[PDB]
């Protein structure tokens, strides 16, 4: 709501993502991907080279996925609020329907003969 | 897994999934209608902010 | 703007020059200063969507004063109305015209 | 799904960390452990299916299926290991990576409940079947059929993916259970009947649908052994499994929409048939006779009747074992004369006394012959095809004709007569090319005790 | 081209073929001409006259597989008394193609051609009775 | 080129795409695309020979004919509004200049002459930042200015484009014309989704960057500039080979990939508005794009070419390339659609 | 032309290894490559597998179903109704339309 905020105040009210979230698992699993493939095309052992190095690809990635998730879910936070807003205040273009049951709609029947 | 437990699983699965389909289709009626009238959040395109403008005496009367 | 870092660091950069009611020096008011006020302050807040048949007759009010295709449309008729006496021997101008 | 998604991710760290001569005993051991778990998938019930999450759903058609894709993973490596030896060890490991990564894929297809879930990992096999047809064929066609099974194939599958998020837009889902219960029917208009051509041609183009086939005999021919193997046994089954899921939301309207389809099927499938005949190649006449096999599956999914449904299920099982087998089994002769050329090596049955037996397992359940599943399966498709209009028991009956002439035709041109003279390197049977064929013959022929696991879902 | 399409379609299909001839050329003639137009432009002529003469080469082959379709599409039309059937433009679609095939003596290409276009008019056909968009106007 | 006049130079082609981004006044938007476009007409001649020279001309004669009808049309929208704010423009003339103006910036078709052979006469690192950087500044704009865009107008460019970027590519041996075509092929998809939702414009656009961006990069580490020297790299740095193998599946939008991602979306904005002939018509035409990256897979990655004697002697060198952001460039561009939902931080 | 390697000859595993399984040129990993796939493929899946399915509980209930008919149908004759009737549904239930 707040011009040009990568996080307005409000997006406090909302929890923040767990640090077990499961996305960001596979974040934190990309920088990993990324350390290995920069050993790789510097022929370096890839899996042993420069562990400090592959410490930082992981923590990078996770610190910033971190905070994308955080404004992914204040987004989408958002966009229900601003609907169901909308929903009450123009209650007459969402009527609720009276529910006919199945035996008292007619269906048409098409026989797989 | 014994067949009550599948079975009230699945309706389980069937909630999250008709909520969800629920709410898709009322964004697509809500987006139609935000478009079409500019009365929401949405579909808010700028106009002049008024806080530009001065109020200030002028050198003439007559604006 | 696509980028709104003059409201983030709240500077103004070239704001000051996008309407011609703004603040001018020594306060010199533009020619279609009340028509433009008229008309942002109609439109303000709720959206062109909104402001486009909403605030329709300041704007065209606000187009007539900038560009005066009606006024001149107008003039043009009495103009040609006048040549058309004139010649016919039906109208003379008064002496103060 | 995760009991099963996981450990097959597992296999990825097992290939690359193994020592440098246990690539093969390690990742095929332990996809072979990964096959016996896949078995707890037969918890199946009457009325519902086994749904474990949001994501993965597995039900009756599914679970072969998937047993049958777990199953295979073992068998390609088997199969791939010989001619891969002289392979870079590095180039072996992305080998068997590409092999995973396509199991990885294909159990996530069949137990995918939401169908745009199903259309991304349906897509997703292309790239590790392409790059292990392109970068381990042996050919020069090999790179023209990586290039028509890859546009064959988006040409069909990018019109369903605007169809599938059309229908999620009208209907708000698309997982597959809420589907069941919110279908509305389809009425007539051009309209829809072009929303239903975007939803079947896709899965038209996997079978494939006689007349758009030309894709299939390419890629067979110019793949590796273990491309072949997963090509015919599974990957063609993608447009089966696709279309019996898919047909739920097109009625009535598949009531006309199939003729145009059953009669290239019915008419295809004799024509596949007789092309059969007169091949001269080896794995061409095994591509050509699939075309044949899948025209029956495509009839009995558009009639759309409990005993057809049956049919195809079993028939899509049945053909996957006895095609994968076949390809293997023509590939053992390749590996000697290394020529696919049918007539090249004759008389072979008096020099691979063994081998001989398991091509004559192998011609009889290719034909049909009661009560292998194999039987199973197209009798099933043929009692419902007769009630849907007895004529067609005539097309039926003159495929199941030329169906045996081909498939002893090629048993007798390569196992009988005088051996060829001047081919001296026919070394007897390794044990190897020995316990693959028995791993493929064994299993289909223990099907027939009790078929009802591979039945399907209107069982 | 807004005021020829509306002049084509406001016409009932099967009646007054005269004038849906005109739309139809007209149409033509003016996608002729812009093809024309590009191809000098980008393909200089070597001589003034030539550039007339790929021109009117090019603005005729045009017109003609327009005038063509628009009259076999409501000859077709009038004849079975099937005003709005897609295939009367099927009809007309393949026949342009013909006309295009003979123009550049490629049985090849007027095969292709008869297809495609073919097609790609009682495609149209239908989606003026569906009200398929092309250019769909924003809406959500 | 003295060090630090480049580095001044270059933060120069940076400000100028920055003051379009942040200005709301249409006279500071020209200034910007001015300031750009000065600053990078001397990277474009960096290396001194007649093909830049060439290059740099064609650009600048296309560049500055644009910002004159660029601000032609701040002209005539400040006549019949009497304002300079950066939004929708007040009069249908007005807005097919602009329009027209940022396609011909662009490179759009039929205004796409230019950026194969500029492309093809500047460096590599120059070309990065032609088809790259230089896409920031005029979709900066689009995206404020949709409202009052023409739709038949926008959505002929984005056909155009994408038919020519595909068809133009099937005939390039150059890797920098190929980069170009692909460029144009995927200007159309970000702008024929504009009028429906300006937010997978910008989707579309950042994941285009990090794929060309990963693309140039492993051009640039090899000095590679046409098909045949491409594919001796299987000699010098197999893994390389693997990982343009990946970027190129991606630009073609093969699933599981990234590149898939923004042609999803943008298929699902459009049969959300009732289009459905539009996106079927350019998925299929995108196959195109596909067909010629494919060739250079095979030519690069999935088969081993001809090489040659002396090419022993690079196997005793290391890469000395920079590289920057490479390893994390090319996990993007490919591993990127297990969190598609994350396009909310766009919106 | 140019400079090329020509094209090697067929190794025969047997000559090297009399006893070949055909799995490897190593002895030793020829002869376990042979036994997991032999105690894995055969011994576990191929004997366990068809002992498991040939033991699976009530595949999809058709047992339960012959018993709860057989239930029904005795009730049913025994108090004189119908077997089946035709209407699956309570006709008291449905509103047909006009
Ligand atoms: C408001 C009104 C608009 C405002 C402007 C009003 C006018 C005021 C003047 C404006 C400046 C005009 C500048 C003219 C110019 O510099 O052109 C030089 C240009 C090239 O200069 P050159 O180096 O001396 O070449 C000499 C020969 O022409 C080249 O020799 P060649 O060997 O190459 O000869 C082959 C020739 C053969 O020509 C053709 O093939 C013509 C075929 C046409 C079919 C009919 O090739 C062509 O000409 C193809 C281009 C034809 C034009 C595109 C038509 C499609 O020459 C021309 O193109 C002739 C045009 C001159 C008249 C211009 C008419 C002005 C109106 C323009 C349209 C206004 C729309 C609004
Ligand atoms: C005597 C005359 C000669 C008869 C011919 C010999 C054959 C009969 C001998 C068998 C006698 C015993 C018997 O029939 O009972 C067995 C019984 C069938 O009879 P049953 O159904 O009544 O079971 C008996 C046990 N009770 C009483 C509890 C029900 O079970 C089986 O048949 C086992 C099925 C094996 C099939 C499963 C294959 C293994 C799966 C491995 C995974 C990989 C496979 C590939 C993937 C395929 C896709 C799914
Ligand atoms: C829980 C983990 C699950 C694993 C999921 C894997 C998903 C794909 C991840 C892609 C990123 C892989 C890492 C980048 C490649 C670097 C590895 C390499 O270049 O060569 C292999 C190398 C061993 O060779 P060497 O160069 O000599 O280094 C010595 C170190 N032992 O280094 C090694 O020892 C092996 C390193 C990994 C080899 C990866 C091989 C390519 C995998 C890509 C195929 C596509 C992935 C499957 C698709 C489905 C995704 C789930
Ligand atoms: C969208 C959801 C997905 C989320 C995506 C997230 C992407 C954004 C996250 C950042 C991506 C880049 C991360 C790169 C990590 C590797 C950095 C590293 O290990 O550097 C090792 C060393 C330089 O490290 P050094 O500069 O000394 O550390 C202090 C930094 N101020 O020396 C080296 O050898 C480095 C050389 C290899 C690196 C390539 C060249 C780039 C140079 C980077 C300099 C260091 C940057 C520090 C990164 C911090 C980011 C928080
Ligand atoms: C081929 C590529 C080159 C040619 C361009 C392709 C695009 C032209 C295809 C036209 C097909 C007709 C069509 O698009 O249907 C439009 C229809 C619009 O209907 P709508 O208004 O949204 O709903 C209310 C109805 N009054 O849409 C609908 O109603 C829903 C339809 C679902 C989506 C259908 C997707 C189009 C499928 C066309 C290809 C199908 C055949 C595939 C052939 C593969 C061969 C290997
Ligand atoms: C914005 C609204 C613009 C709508 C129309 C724009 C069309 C773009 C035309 C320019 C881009 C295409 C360039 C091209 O294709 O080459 C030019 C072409 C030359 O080839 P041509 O002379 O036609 O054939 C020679 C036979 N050997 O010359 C041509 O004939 C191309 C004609 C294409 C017309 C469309
Ligand atoms: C995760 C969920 C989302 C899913 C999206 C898909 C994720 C996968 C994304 C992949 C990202 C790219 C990184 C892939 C890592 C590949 C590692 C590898 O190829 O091994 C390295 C090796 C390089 O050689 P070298 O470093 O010198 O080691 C000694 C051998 N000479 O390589 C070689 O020597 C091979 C040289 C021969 C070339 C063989 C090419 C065929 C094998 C290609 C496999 C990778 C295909 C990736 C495409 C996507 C697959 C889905
Ligand atoms: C998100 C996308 C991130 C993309 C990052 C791009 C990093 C590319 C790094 C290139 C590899 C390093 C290198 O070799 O430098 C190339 C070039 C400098 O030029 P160079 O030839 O190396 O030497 C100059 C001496 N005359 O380096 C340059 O000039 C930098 C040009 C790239 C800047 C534009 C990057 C794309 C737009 C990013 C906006 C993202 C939003
Ligand atoms: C491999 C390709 C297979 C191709 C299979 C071809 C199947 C052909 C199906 C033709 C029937 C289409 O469905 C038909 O479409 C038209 C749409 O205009 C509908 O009819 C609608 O349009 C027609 C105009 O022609 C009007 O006269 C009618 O009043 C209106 O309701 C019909 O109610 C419907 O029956
Ligand atoms: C309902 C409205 C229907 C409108 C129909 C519109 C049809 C589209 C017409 C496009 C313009 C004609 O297209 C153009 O025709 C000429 C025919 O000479 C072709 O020209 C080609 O054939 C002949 C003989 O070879 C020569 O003209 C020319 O040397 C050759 O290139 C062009 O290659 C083609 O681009
Ligand atoms: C190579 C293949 C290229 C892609 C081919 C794709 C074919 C798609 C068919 C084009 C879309 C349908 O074609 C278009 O439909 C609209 C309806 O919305 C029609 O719209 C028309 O409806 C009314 C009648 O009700 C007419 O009086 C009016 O002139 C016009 O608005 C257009 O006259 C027609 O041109
Ligand atoms: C529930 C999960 C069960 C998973 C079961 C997986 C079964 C895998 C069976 C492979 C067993 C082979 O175990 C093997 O043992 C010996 C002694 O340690 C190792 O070491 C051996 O290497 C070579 C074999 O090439 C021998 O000639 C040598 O005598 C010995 O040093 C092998 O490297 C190892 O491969
Ligand atoms: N279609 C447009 N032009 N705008 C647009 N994205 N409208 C859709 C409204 C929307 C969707 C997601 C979120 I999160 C939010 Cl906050 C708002």
């Amino acid at each position: 709501r707040a011009t040009f905020q990568f996080l307005p105040d409000e997006a406090r009210s909302l929890p923040p993502p767990k640090l077990t979230d499961p996305r960001l698992a596979f974040v934190g699993f990309l920088g990993y991907c990324s350390g290995l493939i920069d050993n790789a095309i510097r022929r370096r052992p890839v899996l042993l080279a420069g562990l400090h190095r592959q410490l930082l690809y992981i923590t990078s990635f996770v610190f910033v996925g971190y905070y994308l998730l955080k404004r992914q879910d204040y987004m989408y936070a958002v966009r229900d609020h601003d609907m169901f807003s909308y929903i009450k205040s123009h209650p007459e273009d969402f009527p609720e329907k009276d529910k006919k049951t199945y035996g008292e709609v007619f269906e048409e029947f098409h026989p797989v003969r | 897994d014994g067949p009550e437990k599948n079975y009230e699983r699945t309706m389980a699965i069937l909630q999250i999934e008709a909520e969800k389909a629920e709410l898709r289709l009322k964004e697509l009626e809500v987006r139609r209608l935000m478009r079409a009238r500019g009365d929401g959040p949405w579909f808010h395109y700028p106009t002049i902010d008024k806080e530009l403008i001065d109020h200030s005496p002028k050198a003439t009367p007559d604006n | 703007p696509f980028f709104d870092v003059q409201k983030r660091l709240g500077v103004d950069l070239d704001r000051w020059m996008t309407i011609q009611s703004a603040e001018q020096p020594h306060k010199i008011p533009s020619r279609c200063h009340a028509f433009e006020k008229e008309w942002i302050e109609c439109a303000h807040g709720i959206g062109s969507i909104r402001a486009e048949k909403e605030c329709k007759i300041e704007f065209e009010d606000f187009r007539e004063c900038l560009l005066r295709q009606k006024t001149m449309k107008r003039l043009h008729a009495i103009r040609r109305q006048r040549e058309k006496l004139i010649k016919e021997g039906k109208y003379t101008p008064p002496p103060h015209h | 799904m995760l009991k099963y998604i996981i450990p097959t991710i597992m296999l990825m760290p097992l290939t690359w960390l193994s020592k440098n001569n246990m690539i093969w005993v390690n990742s095929t051991a332990h996809s072979l452990l990964i096959s016996f778990t896949s078995l707890l998938l037969m918890n199946q019930f009457g009325d519902n299916s086994l749904n474990f999450s949001l994501l993965f759903f597995s039900d009756s058609l599914s679970t072969p299926l998937l047993i049958l894709t777990m199953w295979l993973l073992p068998l390609m490596l088997m199969a791939s290991q010989h001619h891969l030896s002289k392979e870079n060890l590095t180039r072996k490991k992305l080998f068997i990576t590409m092999l995973i990564s396509l199991q990885l894929f294909l159990i996530m297809t069949f137990t995918a409940m939401e169908l745009i879930l199903f259309y991304i990992l349906f897509e997703a096999t292309l790239v590790p079947t392409l790059i292990i047809i392109t970068r381990w064929g042996n050919q020069t066609e090999r790179l023209n059929a990586g290039l028509y099974f890859l546009f064959y194939t988006l040409a069909g599958s990018l019109p369903l993916l605007v169809a599938l998020i059309y229908i999620q837009n009208t209907v708000g889902s698309l997982n597959f259970l809420m589907l069941q219960y919110w279908v509305q029917p389809v009425h007539n208009s051009w309209s829809n009947v072009f929303m239903w051509l975007a939803c079947m041609m896709a899965f038209m183009v996997k079978m494939p649908l006689y007349g758009l086939h030309l894709w299939l005999p390419k890629a067979h021919v110019e793949a590796p052994i273990a491309g072949s193997m997963v090509l015919a046994a599974v990957l063609l089954k993608l447009g089966g499994y696709g279309m019996l899921r898919i047909t739920l939301i097109l009625n009535p309207m598949t009531d006309f929409m199939a003729y145009p389809f059953i009669m290239l099927s019915l008419w295809g499938m004799i024509m596949t048939s007789s092309i059969c005949l007169r091949q001269t190649d080896l794995k061409s006449l095994i591509a050509y006779s699939s075309v044949s096999h899948m025209a029956l599956v495509i009839v009995a999914i558009l009639i759309q009747t409990p005993w057809s449904y049956m049919g195809a299920t079993a028939l899509m099982i049945a053909h996957g074992l006895t095609s994968s087998m076949l390809f293997c089994l023509a590939n053992s002769n390749y590996e000697r004369i290394h020529s696919r050329t049918m007539i090249l090596a004759r008389g072979l049955q008096t020099l691979l006394p063994l081998m001989a037996t398991w091509w004559l397992l192998a011609s009889l359940t290719n034909l049909a012959l009661p009560p292998t599943i194999n039987l199973i399966g197209e009798l099933f498709v043929v009692m419902s095809t007769f009630s849907w209009s007895n004529i067609t028991i005539i097309l039926m009956g003159v495929n199941m004709v030329i169906t045996a002439l081909y498939s002893l035709y090629m048993l007798i041109m390569t196992q009988r007569g005088k051996y060829t003279y001047h081919i001296n390197n026919i070394s007897p049977s390794f044990t190897r090319e020995n316990a693959l064929m028995s791993l493929h013959i064994l299993p289909l022929l223990l099907l027939t005790l009790n078929p009802k696991i591979i039945l399907g879902p209107l069982y | 081209a807004k005021t020829v399409l509306r002049q084509y379609w406001d016409i009932p299909e099967g009646t007054e073929c005269h004038r849906k001839t005109y739309a139809t050329t007209s149409i033509g003639g003016a996608a002729g001409l812009v093809v024309s137009a590009y191809s000098v432009a980008l393909k200089t002529p070597t001589s003034f006259l030539e550039g007339v003469a790929r021109t009117g080469r090019y603005t005729f082959t045009a017109a003609a597989i327009g005038a063509i379709f628009g009259l076999t599409s409501c000859i077709s039309a009038q004849v079975r008394e099937k005003p709005d059937d897609p295939l009367n433009y099927l009809i007309g679609g393949c026949a342009g193609g013909l006309i295009l095939g003979a123009r550049t003596r490629s049985y090849g290409i007027g095969a292709a051609a008869c297809a495609y276009m073919g097609l790609t008019a009682a495609l149209v056909k239908m989606g003026q009775l569906e009200g398929w968009q092309v250019f769909a106007e924003p809406k959500v | 080129m003295n060090p630090i006049i480049f580095i001044i130079i270059l933060l120069t082609i940076m400000l100028g795409t920055i003051i379009v981004m942040i200005s709301s006044h249409w006279l500071l938007v020209w200034i910007g695309f001015e300031m750009n476009m000065l600053a990078i007409i001397p990277i474009m001649m960096k290396n001194h020979n007649p093909r830049a020279t060439e290059a740099s001309t064609k650009y600048f004669l296309t560049q500055s004919t644009a910002s004159m009808l660029l601000m032609m049309a701040v002209i005539i929208n400040l006549m019949f509004s009497g304002q300079w704010t950066v939004m929708k423009l007040f009069n249908p003339m007005a807005s097919m200049l602009m329009t027209m103006a940022l396609a011909m910036k662009l490179g759009m078709a039929p205004f796409h002459f230019w950026v194969p052979e500029v492309t093809q006469g500047i460096p590599l690192s120059s070309g990065l930042i032609l088809l790259t950087w230089q896409k920031l500044a005029p979709m900066s704009v689009l995206y404020q200015i949709f409202p009052s865009i023409n739709l038949n107008l926008i959505l002929t460019l984005s056909v155009l484009s994408i038919l020519i970027g595909g068809w133009g590519g099937l005939n390039q041996t150059q890797l920098r014309k190929i980069m170009a075509y692909s460029s144009i092929a995927h200007m159309g998809w970000m702008t024929a989704v504009l009028p429906y939702n300006p937010t997978m414009t910008l989707l579309n656009l950042i994941i285009y960057i990090i794929m060309t961006s990963t693309m140039f990069t492993m051009f640039m580490a090899n000095s590679t500039t046409t098909t045949l020297s491409l594919s001796h790299t299987w000699n010098k740095t197999p893994i390389m080979t693997v990982l343009i193998l990946a970027t190129l599946l991606s630009m073609g939008g093969l699933p599981p990939l990234s590149g898939f991602m923004p042609k999803w979306m943008i298929i699902q904005e459009m049969t959300k508005n009732n289009s459905i002939i539009l996106p079927t018509f350019m998925a299929i035409t995108a196959l195109l794009n596909l067909y010629f990256y494919m060739r250079l897979t095979y030519s690069t990655t999935l088969t081993m070419f001809p090489s040659t004697n002396n090419m022993k002697m690079k196997w005793q060198f290391p890469l000395m390339k920079k590289m920057t952001f490479l390893p994390t460039m090319v996990v993007l561009s490919t591993m990127m659609l297990p969190l598609t939902p994350m396009l909310s931080v766009l919106e | 032309r140019w400079q090329e390697d020509p094209e090697p000859e067929d190794e025969n595993l047997y000559e090297k290894n009399p006893d070949s399984h055909g799995y490897d040129k190593d002895p030793a990993v020829d002869i376990w490559n042979m036994r997991v796939v032999f105690f894995f493929g055969f011994s576990i899946v191929l004997v366990l597998g068809s002992t498991f399915v040939a033991y699976l509980p009530d595949y999809r209930m058709q047992e339960w179903a012959r018993r709860e008919a057989e239930r029904l149908v005795k009730y049913r004759e025994a108090h004189g109704l119908p077997i089946m009737e035709s209407n699956c549904f309570d006709p008291s239930k449905i509103q047909l339309p006009e």
